[PDB]
């Protein structure tokens, strides 16, 4: 997550000070930006990890984070890719004993990857009733 | 640091005679539901539970609560309850209350009700507070975590899923506020009113 | 009547197999009716079974969409009995060179009854081959496709030559095409079919088709006109409603057959005929033909009703603050429409040998309402969705009972 | 009754407009009624290999109606494993 | 051997029909090797044939998928041969209620040669399913649940030899627990043969290990693995033979596909059996190596104290090049026979170079745009997008 | 397009003029974010028109 | 120019910028008015 | 109205061809030298 202390432009009665962010890849030597030159799948983790890696810098003490539909707009090969990935995480914050993670997703197939790891006891569900009223469920 | 459980009432899709339950077990929760069924409305709920600030643009026109009409009362009451463990060893209970009053008139009027913090010691119960300004600054300091935070990153909507990787001044303005820059900002303004 | 000089074709069309796949009362509605059809099949002893299109309601369905069709063709098309048709047109060119053969004049599949169709809009060639759903079942050995049309510029129209005895059949297939191109094609003359020549004379004709017969648009619809006039029977397979009874156009000189759906996809009022399929009968240049209407078919009642002019409550709604009794009287009005649909099932189904085993359905009901009103005036409109809640348990279609509307001038 | 749109076309003309090509018809041929094995050979559907082979397929070609090949099986009951 | 009491069977596995048929060059990589395989099976006179899983590479498989799947098997499954198997499970048992009975003995369609398949995937229906409708797949290896595990095995039968086909198809507590439950036949026992072919689950987290497996069968199949081992080998410890017929298209670039790959025909006799494996000719061909860039003598480090973007590429220039030399002749060795009479055109190979550019101090290799070099082989390689992966040691 | 206008805040001696924009779908009265559907075509429609 | 920037010649993903976020979205159309500018001249006109 | 649009989706690309009211697409290939090169095609 690199910035540019120096963004602001001079003002004679203000201080007007506006830091820039942009967030750019390492491969060897190049540091091309990745908005361009990566494909879906690439982003979609990027994300994920900044929302993680970030939360703890601040505060270091609450591991909650909430991905929403992560899977969404993913081709085949990306998505068990991604599923993967995000189990790394888990195990690598499993030691540290702190992470309260919620991930929403409608996607059938993705959602079988974590559960049959078997770490997690049991998933909930969103159901319309006769009076399309939500409804919450257990299930295992 | 623990969120324990949630339990939601007469917002949005949700029923307003029955209350909803889901409880969070470490480390992973999964909520699979499907298309149009009301999955991103438990994120809002939490959200509204612990930084106790509306939707984006929401507020106006009763969009936060179940519509009175599909009812059929003219009144309608929300409620949002959430439990977690504070920092400390100790852990407290939260709940907020809106309500809804439909006019003879389409038009519809949001008003907000009184909440509590409550302390479930072992083998007791105790009121903290019931003014929601100060439930507000309760809440944050339990949490351990402040809310600019959770206003942009540990609780992100759903089609900006991606706003690390979105337009760079987009990206830009995000950080302004995670980072609290702007509440010393003015501090330097008021050194401008010098 | 059935003869070995005749031959018995069934008609059916716009099956519309997996049409609300997911409803949780209403999913097997939509194959149930098809697996139904076939079991006609071979319980009235048809020659052969010939699908007017829309085989599938989605263009890449489902495999319980699939997997229930296939079955259903398998139980009913396949058996010892022998076929008592000859083949007569050049395999080669009406199907693929896959298996040129007749999928009954292949010697692994003992086929029975062979099935023709022809690939409707929701089941147009699409993908990297330009496969249509038939063509899966086609290569299984279990659907004949025929009416093809390869190059939509240059329509070229070759029947399939049938014969039984003496009883000479010709079948001329044209597939679905975009509404208003199969306009322009026709308009332009670039159309031509291929008549039989080997008597020059004494073939029947009969003409399947899956475009819309009447639209507001003047090019969507595909005048019947421009049919040719040898033709003699015409099977118009796009329009859901149900008109089984042919009818002689008295300009061109050959009876017109429009069959309808099997399934109620839209709720209007062209839906709510009741279902039939025909047995259509040939012999030399005669045709009969013997509705046979649909058992298993989902009930459905539609009802117009304009506020401003009902007799009942004319004037008694427009007092002010009118919102509890406006649906009083609507209360009224669909428990009515209940009961008159939850008759018609037990008329159909009055005596049975399943009778006692089968379960009364929950019955369709749609409601219609225009409520424009005077300016000085006004009845209110209660919520839609709320409003057709309160049947939860009577009515299939939950979430809907009413459209409230107000015509725009 | 019925309902009439004046398209303004000579549908008497379309009718000579349209132009109809001949087809020729193809004699007809057996639907395999009963196909002796010396027909399945020249054709080569048979391969005399297989001939004296034991088959037990309960398959029957169509017109094989009053000539019948019954298929016996005697079923062998499967019995849970004491698992170590 | 081929004598009245001998079975033949033909033993594939993970043919991933469908994979990457987006592509321009590789579309028809996929389906057509599983055309040569059944190909194969009428050819060599085939008693039956048994599919070891993953017959499609995408859950929803694609039309042009299916549709080629499906022309394969009736050209090659459906004839007027014999079938000389004898089936003894009641079809009750061990098949679903649509079509219990097994296909062969179905009154409707013949077919010549049963093909035995396990299970690909579940999103009730499987992708298979829409296969065994129409008959041409029979069907078994289905499991209940994860902690109900009951194996019933087909019992089928060739003059005098016996055979038990037992199915599992499709975590790793449950078989430690010895949950598992298998049915033997104890009638007659000790004279049937015994073969086990298991596809490990895909989404499993974990393998199963073969000091789990009884210890009275005779042959075992891997299903999951990719790389091709056709002979057997026996483990001291279960006192079985195991097999692992291998994929059919190379699904990923690594060391594993660079072997040959074959299906083997599993001929049996009495309680043993004899195998001979046969080469599968439309593979796509493939090579792979790796290079060190610091350890390479050929390089001998002429970059290390200069600068390289100018003659680095000149440098793997000589060494891709080489790779499609053996990449052809060995496609060509295979391919003296008939005289290219069929598939005379020679298609583009794969090729995969594995560079590590770890620098031993004070010294930058340059590296080049993976895509702009690949692409710099068009029309000499397939995959155009990526010929050579660059990583450096962590 | 609902553009805030009231979004302007009120300096002590300026008007410091700015407009908050958010696009929002309308189904009869009902007035939604917009944001959060799945209907990937709703979305490119919408952002075509 | 500024609608030939921001509307007319769109960039591929940035397609739905109408679907960018509220203020992504605010700093969108405020290019394409041409507003910033002449709030520009308002603020010098101030300090005078 | 002269909207361009850019796909490479044989389904989206075909509605509109057939639709008759695109006289023609264009298309975008790499040679022998990998080099882009359009060629009109109706
Ligand atoms: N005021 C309201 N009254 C009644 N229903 C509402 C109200 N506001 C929203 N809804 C509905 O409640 C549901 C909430 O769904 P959401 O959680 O926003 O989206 P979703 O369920 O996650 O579906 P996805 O994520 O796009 S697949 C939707 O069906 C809304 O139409
Ligand atoms: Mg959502
Ligand atoms: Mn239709
Ligand atoms: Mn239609
Ligand atoms: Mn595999
Ligand atoms: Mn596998």
């Amino acid at each position: 997550i690199r910035s540019d202390v120096e963004s602001t432009t001079s003002s004679d009665s203000g201080t007007r000070r506006n830091y820039n962010y942009r967030v750019s890849m390492v491969k060897g030597d190049t540091e091309m930006d990745m908005r361009g030159r990566c494909s879906a799948g690439q982003k979609v983790l990027a994300s994920i990890i900044i929302r993680l890696a970030l939360a703890e810098s601040f505060c270091a003490n609450c591991g909650l984070i909430a991905l929403d539909e992560p899977t969404t707009n993913l081709d085949s090969d990306n998505i068990r890719s991604l599923a993967e990935s995000l189990h790394g995480i888990i195990k690598a914050r499993q030691a540290q004993g702190n992470l309260q993670l919620i991930v929403i997703t409608h996607d059938e197939e993705f959602l079988k990857y974590m559960q049959c790891s078997d770490f997690c006891d049991d998933f909930y569900r969103v159901k319309r009733d006769e009076k399309q009223n939500s409804v919450i469920v257990r299930e295992s | 640091s623990k969120i324990e459980k949630l339990s939601i009432l007469g917002v949005r899709s949700f029923g307003p005679h029955h209350p909803e339950t889901i409880a969070f077990n470490t480390p992973l929760t999964l909520i699979v539901g499907y298309n149009g069924s009301g999955k991103t409305t438990v994120i809002e709920c939490l959200k509204y539970a612990t930084t106790g600030e509306l939707p984006p643009n929401s507020t106006r026109n009763g969009a936060f609560i179940h519509d009175p009409d599909l009812v059929g009362e003219k009144e309608v009451r929300a409620q949002v309850k959430l439990s977690f463990r504070s920092t400390i060893g100790e852990s407290y209970v939260v709940t907020r209350n809106i309500q809804l009053l439909v006019q003879r008139n389409n038009k519809r009027t949001q008003k907000t009700l009184e909440g509590s913090l409550l302390l479930r010691n072992n083998g007791e119960r105790t009121v903290i507070s019931t003014r929601v300004a100060e439930l507000d600054k309760l809440v944050s300091e339990k949490l351990g975590v402040p809310p600019a935070i959770l206003d942009a990153v540990i609780f992100c909507h759903q089609d900006d899923s991606l706003w690390p990787m979105s337009e760079p001044a987009a990206l830009k303005k995000r950080f302004d506020e995670i980072f609290e820059a702007q509440k010393y900002t003015k501090v330097i303004e008021n050194i401008r009113l010098l | 009547t059935a003869g070995p000089d005749t031959i018995r074709i069934l008609v059916s069309t716009d099956n519309h197999v997996g049409y609300e796949e997911r409803d949780p009362i209403r999913k097997d509605d939509s194959w149930r009716t098809f697996d139904e059809i076939m079991q006609l099949a071979r319980t009235k002893d048809v020659d052969m079974v010939l699908l007017g299109g829309d085989l599938f309601h989605d263009n890449k369905p489902s495999r319980k969409a699939m997997y229930q069709v296939m079955r259903s063709l398998r139980k009913n098309c396949l058996g010892m009995k022998p076929c008592e048709l000859e083949f007569l047109s050049d395999p080669a060119e009406v199907f693929e060179g896959a298996f040129p053969h007749v999928n009954y004049y292949d010697p692994d599949i003992n086929v029975s009854i062979p099935v023709f169709s022809i690939h409707g809009n929701h089941d147009d060639p699409s993908g990297d081959g330009h496969l249509c759903s038939l063509d899966l079942l086609q290569v299984a050995g279990l659907v004949n496709y025929f009416g093809r049309v390869p190059e939509a510029d240059n329509i070229h129209v070759k029947p399939i030559l049938l014969q039984k005895g003496k009883t000479k059949l010709a079948l001329y297939g044209m597939s679905n095409v975009r509404d208003e191109r199969i306009h322009r094609t026709f308009r332009d003359n670039k159309v031509r079919f291929y008549r039989p020549s080997q008597q020059t004379g004494d073939w029947f004709n009969l003409l399947t088709l899956h475009q819309n017969h009447y639209a507001h648009t003047p090019t969507g619809y595909l005048s019947e006109n421009m049919l040719p006039d040898f033709l003699d029977l015409v099977i118009w397979g796009h329009e859901h409603e149900c008109l089984i009874d042919p009818k002689k156009n008295p300009e061109t000189g050959f009876h017109v057959m429009q069959p309808g759906s099997s399934i109620a996809t839209s709720l209007v009022p062209g839906e709510a005929v009741p279902k039939h399929i025909a047995i259509l009968s040939i012999t030399g240049k005669s045709f009969e033909v013997e509705k046979i209407p649909l058992r298993t078919v989902r009930p459905f009642v539609i009802r117009e009703i304009t506020l401003a002019t009902d007799k009942r409550f004319k004037g008694l709604e427009k007092k002010q603050d009118n919102r509890q009794e406006v649906t009083k009287r609507l209360m009224q009005i669909v428990e009515e429409m209940i009961a008159e649909a939850n008759e018609m099932w037990r008329s159909l189904h009055e005596d049975s040998q399943d009778d006692e085993d089968e379960e009364q359905p929950l019955p369709l009901i749609r409601l219609k309402v225009e409520y424009s009103s005077p300016e000085g005036t006004k009845f209110e409109v209660e919520n839609p969705q709320r409003f057709s809640n309160r049947f939860a348990g009577k009515v299939a279609n939950q979430n809907d009972v009413v459209h409230f509307y107000r015509k725009k001038t | 009754l019925a309902q009439l749109g004046d398209d303004d076309i000579d549908y008497a003309a379309i009718r000579r407009l349209h132009i109809i090509e001949e087809i020729e018809v193809r004699q007809p041929e057996p639907h395999g009624p009963n196909r002796t094995r010396e027909q399945d050979i020249a054709d080569g559907r048979w391969d005399p290999r297989w001939n004296g082979r034991k088959n037990f397929k309960r398959f029957r070609r169509q017109g094989e109606t009053g000539v019948r090949m019954p298929v016996q099986s005697v079923i062998v009951p499967l019995e849970e494993v004491r698992t170590k």
